[PDB]
């Protein structure tokens, strides 16, 4: 029954990746001026579907390599990240309780900096090395900001199991106690899962797409457990999980919607305005939301 | 360089060294000398020569090797009986892979390759603060841990330190490698006696950090690399030589000089045992090491060597380096004989 | 004698001898020291899980962030050396002679 | 003055500078430091009877030990 | 899939070990001492391990190998295996395949020590009433009684950073 | 060299309380009100002597004391004790803020018919005394005396015998 | 040397990161406490050679606390005689859950 | 009561080991039938191979390491 | 073992994904570094700050307020540093 | 190491003999696998067949060295049937000298060989027959 756990996880991966392309096409589409794509269908769900088994068609690149096996190596590591990274998340029961998830995150995103390293080394000749190398410069950045971040969040509860956080969450949101700090974690999001405002101007294009999308899913599932919600009665799983859905539906489209309208920064811009300005103000909240619990006699129930 | 900058990695320095002795957690010996060693490396590159460079590079390698393989022996430590308290040890094996660590640490016969490539492409300052606390570090660690130690081990590093010393010593003109030489030796003389009285061995530790700064100290006061450099100092000033002719032979250690001392307690208190083929042995080395002090010497301030004009343009400048403090450490390195019952000062 | 920390030790000389014998590249010579660090971390803390060590479990995290600075400083080095040279091979390096 | 200069930077020392003072004015550190004691984790171990001695109570519905009541009213 | 999972873990660890040890291309041996360290984390984990292992895989395999791999694609080429490297391979396989074999089918195998030879459920707790996990209060420590460590250590990289600036041209 | 003394098969059976965790988690504080007043004479046994097979007379003591009051609320009100615990039961682990009007129902169950006020928090703590009917021991920790004792040096001192009485540099 | 300023000033800053037994932060014990508790007793007004000499048996009691060496080989040889007395067929072994 | 169910349940283990034991170590010369190798007269905690020895894989690797990997 | 089964589950299907996508059809700057190296050492220090909310129910409260706020009170110094001293500059 | 130089050393001297050559023999092959082996650590040899022939002539000149002073050492041992004298062993440093000048192929170098190597064997029995401790007390 566990592998058929495991299995209705990682089945419905393909069809949630595949209808958010589409989903982002329509929402891109009707932000400009545009219907479509459904000339394919009726609004085009077998576009997803013809366009995924047209590049699985399509004849694939010729190598030009260097160590076959690193090259393969390295997008086989980025799918595998991108499936063992929903385990622990709680939608109301998770796959695994385990004492400590976070940590896990932060530790599989660096797994993904992994990846796109490895995939920059073996990729080619000098000019995309140094594309992949900012892009590895541009990723490593901010998971002092996102670990940071998440530390002072989480320090409001106390416990690393999750099951606290979706217990304490019963309440108030906790949105209101930490505005900015979630705000900025919003934006480092945005950094992690390497889209518009920020720049990044292969093989198999598929893989590391699919890594991508599940990727900004895994944030968003990670950010609707983490900031807001609603309470979970039990032996009625399906109120949560409603409510769950549709709060992760509107932020990943809030998401792709903040993608929509904004240039890309400049370089300097970027390692500059994270720096200079992300990084006093993310200690700022720390050492205030160290000193506040021990000011207002609210120490969590750390079991 | 700034030098609010060098005043603080001297006090880095200073901190390393003063946790290497004043505490009694291995962490914390090892974090001493970790920091030894972070601090030390841009005292080194102090220019920007790839000699420097390079230097440091073999410096750190082998520095960074010796503090690994003495995390290995601590581990090993807790393998067998567990608590860190610096004491005596609880495995022949974990005491030798310490006294190895330490004895790459600082300056020993198998373990000698980098000390002369380390000191030849280097300024003075950095080899100067190198020696004296690249060598007083190890040694109080070692007159902590001395009471579980295969006797061995320090004997054959001490007796084979002192012959290295001697015989690779006769070749170099670099004065870097001179007193690199050198300090193999004295490091040799100043391990052996561990295991019979540490007095002797912290005193002999004192008087040859004095002997190094006075010598590097004359080297400072006018910037030399080879000996023909210094018979144009014994051209340009008459009392540099001399000094060049006391502190060689205090290097030599003659009785009426206040070199002699450290050797003769440590004959006292060694032959208060049952060794004297070994310290007969250890004598004759210390008459074999005198040999490239006398041909410096002869080098220097009493035969002669042909000088080259523009020494009559620096008669008309008087000298003007600033000397960090001469000769109060000359006269207390070398007029120190009659003050042999300072030995008991030490404990 | 909780047989695993047989195969450890034996590691540890696995990257001991990685460490010492070294052919071309200073980067190796890095990373083995780094392996050693890993194995003598993986070493102390399985002695301490099962000690029940619980007062002064600090040893594994804080033996691994002081030596995981010294191959920071190991890194700048190396930096250092191959950007006043080409490369930054064992040779090349020959001049200084001892 | 430095407000229009870099004022991210200036909010930064401001919030520093109250989240280092506020601590010593302040009227629940003490109620703080009474919550984190007063909560165990080990057995309370018992002990051996009395020296006839006018504490340890022996029911543990007894006051006479010291107990907690500023938590069931806030 | 059985008991001796602690120990297969450890040969997986030290074939790791040997596998950048037998000196390749250093990206190689960057994933070699990823491996090895996932396979090492693996094996905190059996013996739990509930924070300290999970806690190296975001500094090793989270910041260290991710510089070292950085370093080798900045710096060295290495633009084309070998005789050498891949005979010390077949050497060190052959030393694990003999000192593993000795374990299995004999007693003891002694460098210089006795290795009592079986798989390792010993020795372990006897279920008793942690309640938390004692890593975690253990290194919930070093604020109350770590007043010297934690500020010699800090310490430590606060000079690290200004000596890797000065290194890399102070000021 | 010595042999353990084990406790007998006919110690070893006590009618044990064969009962299942989430009953005798949600049946715990009354369980601490009325019961486990004459089992801290077992728990200051076990902090005396750290040696269980010594006593267990009142490990049967408290078996029996748990049994019995098991016995007492199972012949009295409630039978929704059964409701109570059942649905505190399968949520997960057995919070205790999960079924709260139920617990309140067993509470005013008990309390109209029986008694057993609930103990207030924080009164299961709050150290208590004991007193037993053994005597308390001596020396558990089996060992032998302390072998010799350092002389203590003390004395007002002389001067210098002499001098430093090494070669020469007398006085 | 070796110096005392650790003693002198008062501040014993150091001592608690170095045995067992000092007070953990809650008040649980190692292991081997009380094994530790004893040999620290009979080894603490001692010259250290007398250490040596005289608390060996306590000494060698801390030691198979700590590591439980012929323990295990006692263990083990109950193992491989179980293994071989199984491999006879004598007593088709009623040690596992029942008779 | 769990303590004492814990305490009866080991000192079961205990009994029924050193009968094993002693039913099964009768060739060997030596051996007396249960010395700690101890000196002290002290109950120590055993070690997890006096409690769940030889009791054939199942149940100890159920009960060692149970709770570190159960989820 | 049991997160073990899920991570096999999950690689080899990982696997069978890539093998049957495959099997079918048929020189550098310092300011590169010096990020790294400042992400690595405040990285480090965030391992130092992390066990902070496992510390915060202890008899000793002032104590850990003030080596806490001395923790981040020191990365600010570092971080102040660098950003005078012009470390991330262009 | 402490064994073999044990076993040498235990035989009376007296005459147990040829054991005595043998244990000379494995003295002259570790120490020329030992000397041999800095030197192949410190050359490069390449080839590797020139590093397999230089240890393979200081580990064949060791041991010659060795069984020619063990062989002299038992014949006067035998003949001149007083086993307490040095003189006996001052043959056999001479002996072993000139065997080494002989290999080398230089008279010179035999020559102040047979000198000091007499002299330290001489020495050598000389403070095994008194007594002089191996590198320590080492106590007070």
């Amino acid at each position: 029954m566990f592998m058929i756990n495991v299995l209705t996880l990682i089945i419905p991966i393909l069809l949630a990746v595949a209808f958010l392309t589409l989903v982002e096409r329509k929402v891109l589409g009707y932000m400009q001026f545009r219907k479509g794509p459904n000339v394919v269908g009726p609004y085009g769900l077998l576009q997803p579907i013809a366009d995924a088994i047209k590049l699985f068609i399509k004849e694939p690149l010729r190598p030009a390599t260097s160590s076959i096996s690193m090259f393969i190596l390295a997008p086989i590591l980025a799918l595998t990240l991108a499936l063992t990274m929903w385990i622990p998340l709680p939608m109301p029961y998770p796959l695994i309780n385990m004492n400590l998830g976070v940590l896990f995150m932060l530790a599989m995103s660096s797994l993904a900096v992994y990846s796109i390293l490895w995939s920059g080394w073996a990729s080619n000749s000098k000019y995309a090395l140094i594309g992949a190398l900012r892009a590895v410069a541009q990723t490593i950045s901010y998971e002092v900001t996102l670990a940071i971040i998440l530390l002072s969040v989480l320090l409001m509860n106390g416990s690393f199991t999750l099951s606290t956080l979706i217990i304490t969450q019963e309440q108030v949101w906790l949105i209101f106690p930490a505005w900015p700090l979630a705000m900025m974690w919003f934006i480092s999001t945005l950094a992690e899962t390497n889209r518009a405002p920020f720049d990044l101007t292969a093989g198999p294009f598929a893989l590391f797409f699919m890594a991508e999308y599940a990727n900004i899913i895994m944030m968003n599932i990670f950010t609707t457990t983490l900031f807001l919600g609603a309470f979970h009665n039990p032996y009625m799983p399906e109120l949560y999980t409603i409510n769950f859905t549709i709060k992760s539906l509107l932020l990943s489209i809030t998401f792709l919607w903040i993608r929509a309208s904004y240039p890309r920064f400049r370089y300097d811009q970027l390692m500059h305005l994270l720096w200079k300005n992300f990084l006093p103000l993310t200690l700022a909240l720390c050492m205030w939301h160290v000193s506040l619990p021990i000011l207002l006699s609210s120490i969590p129930p750390q079991t | 360089m700034n030098p609010i900058i060098l005043i603080i990695i001297l006090m880095t320095v200073m901190l390393g060294t003063i946790i290497v002795m004043i505490s009694t957690h291995w962490l914390l010996i090892w974090i001493g000398f970790e920091m030894n060693m972070l601090a030390i490396i841009p005292i080194m590159m102090k220019k920007h020569n790839p000699r420097a460079t390079e230097a440091s590079t073999k410096y750190f390698l082998t520095q960074s090797t010796a503090s690994m393989l003495l995390m290995m022996a601590i581990i090993i430590n807790l393998m067998f009986s567990g608590q860190w308290t610096v004491m005596k040890l609880f495995n022949p094996m974990a005491s030798m892979l310490m006294t190895m660590a330490l004895a790459m640490k600082l300056g020993m016969a198998p373990f000698h390759f980098w000390v002369p490539e380390v000191t030849q492409g280097i300024p003075l300052s950095s080899g100067l603060i190198l020696l004296t606390w690249q060598k007083l570090a190890p040694m109080s660690v070692l007159y902590q841990i001395l009471p579980s130690i295969n006797l061995d081990l320090i004997l054959t590093l001490s007796i084979l330190s002192i012959t290295i010393g001697g015989w690779g010593g006769l070749n170099q003109t670099q004065l870097r490698k001179i007193m690199a030489y050198s300090s193999i030796a004295h490091m040799g003389w100043m391990t052996a006696v561990l295991l019979y009285n540490p007095t002797m061995t912290l005193l002999n530790l004192i008087i040859y950090i004095i002997m190094t700064s006075t010598m590097f100290t004359l080297f400072m006061a006018n910037s030399t690399t080879t000996t023909l450099s210094l018979s144009h100092t014994w051209n340009k000033a008459p009392i540099m030589t001399i000094l060049v002719l006391i502190t060689l032979l205090s290097m030599g250690g003659l009785p009426p000089l206040s070199g002699f001392m450290p050797k003769w307690m440590i004959i006292q208190e060694m032959t208060k045992n049952d060794s004297i083929i070994l310290p007969t042995l250890m004598a004759i080395t210390a008459l074999l090491n005198l040999y490239f002090y006398m041909r410096l010497t002869y080098s220097t301030a009493l035969t002669m060597f042909p000088s080259t004009n523009n020494m009559k343009m620096k008669w008309q400048f008087p000298t003007t380096k600033r000397m960090t403090l001469l000769p109060t450490m000359t006269v207390l390195s070398t007029m120190l004989l009659p003050l042999t019952p300072i030995l008991s000062i030490l404990e | 004698m909780s047989l695993v920390y047989m195969n450890i030790m034996m590691a540890f000389t696995v990257s001991l001898t990685g460490l010492l014998m070294y052919r071309s590249h200073l980067m190796s010579s890095l990373l083995c020291l780094e392996g050693m660090m890993l194995s003598l971390f993986i070493l102390a803390t399985l002695m301490i899980l099962n000690s029940h060590f619980t007062l002064a479990s600090m040893m594994p995290i804080i033996l691994l962030v002081f030596a995981a600075c010294e191959a920071a400083l190991g890194l700048s080095l190396l930096v250092m050396v191959s950007n006043t040279y080409g490369t930054d091979y064992v040779q090349n390096l020959n001049l200084l002679q001892c | 003055n430095v407000w229009a200069k870099e004022p991210v930077l200036v909010a930064s020392f401001a919030i520093a500078g109250l989240a280092v003072i506020l601590p010593t004015l302040s009227p629940y550190t003490k109620y703080s430091l009474m919550i984190n004691r007063a909560t165990p984790y080990n057995y309370p171990v018992p002990l051996r009877d009395d020296g006839n001695m006018p504490d340890v109570p022996s029911h543990p519905q007894d006051p006479q030990g010291p107990s907690l009541e500023w938590l069931k009213r806030l | 899939m059985m008991t001796y999972i602690v120990f297969i873990l450890s040969i997986i660890f030290v074939m790791g070990f040997v596998g950048f040890s037998s000196k390749p291309s250093p990206i190689y041996g960057g994933l070699g001492l990823i491996v090895s360290g996932g396979v090492g984390c693996g094996i905190v984990l059996n013996f739990g391990g509930s924070f300290l292992g999970l806690m190296v895989f975001l500094i090793y395999l989270g910041g260290m190998m991710v510089v070292f791999g950085y370093t080798t694609a900045m710096a060295t080429e290495q633009y084309p295996s070998n005789k050498v490297v891949l005979g010390t391979f077949i050497t060190g396989l052959l030393m694990e395949f003999l000192m593993v074999y000795y374990v299995l089918k004999d007693k003891e195998v002694e460098i210089v020590f006795k290795f009592n030879g079986m798989g390792d459920w010993v020795i372990y707790d006897t279920g008793d009433s942690g309640f938390f996990s004692e890593e975690a209060m253990g290194i919930a420590a070093l604020y109350s009684y770590g007043t010297w460590l934690v500020i010699v250590t800090g310490w430590s990289l606060l000079i690290g950073v200004v000596v890797i600036m000065e290194i890399t041209r102070g000021n | 060299p010595g042999i353990v003394e084990l406790p007998s098969l006919e110690d070893l059976k006590v009618q044990e309380v064969k009962v299942s965790s989430s009953v005798l988690k949600a049946a715990a504080h009354h369980y601490g009100a009325q019961c486990d007043k004459p089992n801290k004479e077992f728990m200051l046994c076990r902090w005396e002597e750290k040696d269980p097979r010594r006593c267990l007379e009142e490990g049967k003591l408290v078996n029996q004391c748990a049994l019995e009051f098991f016995r007492q609320i199972k012949r009295h009100c409630a039978e929704p004790f059964t409701e109570y615990w059942t649905c505190i039961d399968y949520s997960g682990l057995q919070l205790f803020r999960r079924c709260r009007k139920e617990q309140a129902q067993f509470d005013k169950c008990v309390l109209d018919k029986l008694g057993w006020v609930r103990p207030d928090l924080g009164e299961l703590s709050k150290v208590t005394k004991v007193k037993t009917d053994r005597p308390l021991p001596e020396n558990p920790y089996h060992s032998r005396a302390r072998p010799e004792p350092n002389p203590e040096v003390e004395g007002d001192l002389k001067p210098a015998r002499h001098g430093s009485r090494l070669f020469f540099w007398t006085m | 040397p070796f110096f005392d300023v650790q003693k002198k000033l008062g501040v014993d800053l150091d001592h608690w990161m170095t045995i067992q037994s000092a007070e953990q932060p809650h008040r649980i014990p190692a292991r081997c406490h009380a094994f530790e508790k004893e040999w620290i007793e009979c080894a603490h007004g001692i010259g250290s050679i007398r250490a040596e000499k005289e608390c060996k048996i306590e000494f060698e009691d801390f030691r198979e606390c700590l590591l439980r060496q012929k323990t295990m080989k006692r263990l083990n040889a109950i193992k491989r005689q179980r293994d071989k007395l199984i491999k006879e067929g004598k007593y088709t072994p009623p040690p596992h859950h029942s008779g | 009561l769990l303590q004492a169910e814990k305490d009866r349940r080991v000192l079961q283990m205990l009994r029924e080991n050193l009968e094993e034991e002693a039913t099964i170590m009768k060739d060997v010369p030596g051996w007396k039938v249960g010395e700690s190798v101890f000196h002290t007269t002290r109950w120590v905690t055993p070690m997890m191979g006096e409690l769940y020895g030889l009791r054939t894989g199942e149940e100890i690797l159920s009960s060692t390491y149970g709770f570190i990997w159960y989820t | 073992m049991n997160l073990m089964i899920t991570l096999l589950t999950n690689f080899t299907l990982a696997t069978l994904l890539v093998t049957i996508a495959f099997w079918l059809p048929q020189p550098f700057s310092m300011k590169f570094f010096l990020v790294a190296i400042t992400f690595l050492l405040f990285d480090l220090e965030i391992a130092l700050l992390l066990p902070l909310p496992w510390a915060s129910q202890t008899t000793n409260l002032n104590t850990m307020l003030t080596m806490a706020l001395l923790l981040i009170f020191l990365l600010a110094v570092s971080l102040a540093y660098e950003w005078t001293q012009k470390g991330l500059e262009w | 190491a402490k064994t073999l130089l044990h076993q040498y050393w235990d035989i009376p001297e007296g005459t147990e003999c040829h054991r005595k050559t043998y244990a000379a023999t494995s003295i002259g092959g570790a120490s020329g696998l030992v000397v041999s082996a800095y030197s192949v650590a410190l050359k490069t040899p390449t080839s590797f067949l020139e590093g397999v022939a230089r240890t393979g002539r200081y580990t064949f000149t060791a041991a010659a060295i060795g069984a020619i002073f063990g062989l002299t050492s038992c014949i006067s041992a035998q003949v001149r049937e007083k086993p307490d004298d040095p003189l006996n062993y001052l043959i056999g440093g001479c002996a072993g000298g000139l065997t080494l000048g002989a290999r080398t192929r230089s008279y010179g170098i035999g020559a102040a060989a047979c000198a000091y190597m007499g002299l330290t064997a001489a020495l050598v029995k000389m403070g095994q027959l008194e007594g002089w401790k191996v590198f320590a007390e080492p106590k007070v």
